[PDB]
């Protein structure tokens, strides 16, 4: 030990604010709290990691395993130092040696990596990194492409059975077996998180509360250690363990000694949590989870779940669902919105207090247009949530759908309510023209549900005609909600099937582009993970929208509606 | 090499 500090272990309640003050003024409290924890601990000898026959086995000499808790390999007689591998056993909130902090194997080390997985009887590998970063290699690829099917590393034969590529991580299902040994194949689970930058942090803390949700779910048929590794086996990896461990700690004592725990970590493995940001990440991780909890229902249980989520027993009280919706932290004046509020540009907003955040408004190649970028399930795919153009922007509207190369447009409104215009009419029967571009409606197909108009677009630079589809859902007043939902869904079938997957292809609008457009965007995203995972986190999906535009799902009616349709369209 |  040395002289660090004595930080008071945060209790649930005060966590939210403790956090708030701890971060104030570029979070210098945190900075020091973190700057006090030593890189390494000089007492714990490190004499094996430094031997010569073992120096090619490391990736960076900056990070070396302590001698006392270093993971050892079966000594292969003859081969000098054939017991060393860069990896350290890590203790959890309780379970001692719950994890194994491993440095990403080197090509010169792949074999020794799979040997450690066989010997320690691990059945869960948590890879938090990418093999390549900055045209610099961070981790050798130690597994068979789904295509080569099987590959043996030394005596360890690894056969892949599944490769499920999700938005942030890819989950593989491997089967290993030692072949110079009658023992039988074991079921290995390998998650790879790809939305986590070396030396840095992910886009949102929920992404971490996410893979933690996933790993704590996998089978560990052998009570073996959990292999967590990145490039050096200290940064992102140690950070992960931070969240995981400290989250058990919360669910148990309702307090968390992050500072303490990280020290315990820098005591088991050199410079674990390596960044003030990663340090703060663990906290936000905790704050966020404690704050909103776990809101991700699986398709298996969606129906039963919701039902009770709706029952609000003492009727004198709200429902569990309502509870949730009320937890949804609307991001009021969340970020800068100056642009949309400039003099001349104030007359370009159908709805005054529905201005895109300066942080994502759509640049009008700048120039001002009241539409903003909305995140898509598959990142980085993106949608454009705009408002019904104004007869005084009917032009700019088209210039946007061109520059941004919009393929399909979705109109959720009518053209007006008797007198009151709910939208302009950016399209005519003729060959309408606006600025450097001219539209030309080619087909107008109406159905009892929605009506589809095919446009052909061009600018004086002819022989480029870009066909643009517009779908117009009628059945949906800013009063009621989708009258016949089942068809609002089909509306989405055709829409998604007219978009070419993985280049902004889509654009969705309505009066203000938040009112109904919110429910739409929310559905597209929930429908996607609903297909690619069978898991649905309506809360977070909505929490993201609110974070992008003032307006999305603002009423419980709408909120509860997401649950209804997601549920009813999956018995 | 070096991790920093």
């Amino acid at each position: 030990e040395k002289q660090l500090m004595n930080v008071e272990p945060i209790h649930a309640d005060i966590l939210l604010e403790t956090y708030k003050r701890k971060i104030a003024d570029e979070g210098r409290p945190f900075l020091a709290e973190f700057q006090s924890i030593p890189r390494v601990f000089s007492k714990f000898p490190i004499k094996e990691a430094r031997k010569p026959f073992n120096q090619n086995k490391n990736r960076y000499v900056d990070i070396l395993p302590y001698d006392y808790n270093r993971v050892e390999l079966s000594e292969i007689n003859g081969d000098a130092g054939s017991n060393y591998i860069n990896a350290s056993y890590i203790d959890g909130f309780k379970e001692p040696r719950k994890y194994i902090a491993a440095q990403g194997p080197r090509d010169e080390t792949v074999d020794d990596f799979w040997r450690m997985i066989w010997e320690q009887k691990a059945t869960v590998i948590v890879m938090v990194t990418r093999c390549e970063e900055g045209n610099r290699n961070k981790c050798a690829e130690y597994w068979p492409s789904m295509e080569e099917g099987t590959r043996a590393f030394g005596d360890v034969v690894v056969k892949i059975n599944q490769h499920k590529r999700c938005p942030d991580y890819i989950i593989q299902k491997l089967n290993i077996v030692n072949k110079k040994e009658k023992a039988t194949g074991r079921e290995v689970t390998h998650i790879q998180f790809t939305s986590w930058p070396d030396h840095g942090v992910p886009e949102d803390p929920h992404l971490l509360l996410k893979l933690r949700r996933r790993v704590n779910a996998f089978s560990n048929f052998f009570s073996g250690p959990i292999v967590v590794h990145s490039s050096a086996g200290v940064g992102r990896t140690g950070t992960y363990i931070g969240i995981d461990a400290m989250l058990e700690g919360l669910e148990a004592e309702n307090k968390v000694d992050v500072y303490g725990y990280v020290v315990k970590l820098r005591r088991q493995r050199c410079l674990m949590v390596q960044v003030e940001a990663q340090y703060i990440l663990i906290h936000q991780a905790l704050v966020e989870y404690n704050q909103f909890g776990e809101t991700e229902v699986n398709l298996s249980e969606l129906h039963p779940y919701l039902h009770n989520m709706k029952k609000r027993d003492p009727p004198s009280e709200p429902s569990p669902l309502e509870a949730e919706f009320q937890r949804l932290p609307s991001y009021r004046s969340w970020r800068t919105q100056h642009i949309g509020n400039q003099e001349e540009n104030k007359s370009k907003n159908r709805n005054s207090n529905v201005i895109p955040y300066d942080y994502n408004r759509v640049p009008l190649k700048s120039k001002y247009i009241n539409a903003s970028f909305i995140m898509s399930y598959w990142k980085p795919e993106v949608m454009i949530a705009a408002q019904g153009p104004l007869k005084e922007t009917i032009g700019d509207f088209w210039q946007m759908i061109f520059q941004r190369k919009v393929k399909v447009i979705v109109m959720l409104t009518e053209l007006k309510h008797g007198d009151q215009e709910i939208c302009a009419q950016y399209w005519g029967e003729g060959k309408q023209t606006y600025g450097d571009i001219e539209v030309d409606l080619k087909d107008t197909d109406k159905s009892s549900t929605y009506t589809l108009r095919v446009f052909e677009l061009r600018h004086s630079k002819r022989k480029d005609s870009r066909t643009v589809y517009q779908y117009q859902y009628t059945n949906w007043s800013v009063e009621q909600l989708p009258a016949e939902p089942k068809e609002l869904i089909s509306m989405i079938q055709v829409v998604k099937q007219k978009l070419p997957q993985k280049n902004t292809p889509l654009l969705i609008h309505c009066r203000d582009g938040s009112q109904q457009t919110g429910i739409f965007c929310a559905l597209l995203n929930l429908l996607e993970s609903a297909e690619t995972e069978e898991v649905v986190d309506i809360f977070q999906v909505v929490k993201a929208l609110r974070k992008a535009r003032l307006g999305m799902v603002s009423t419980f009616e709408q909120y509860q509606f997401l649950y209804d349709v997601i549920a009813s369209t999956y018995p | 090499p070096t991790y920093s």
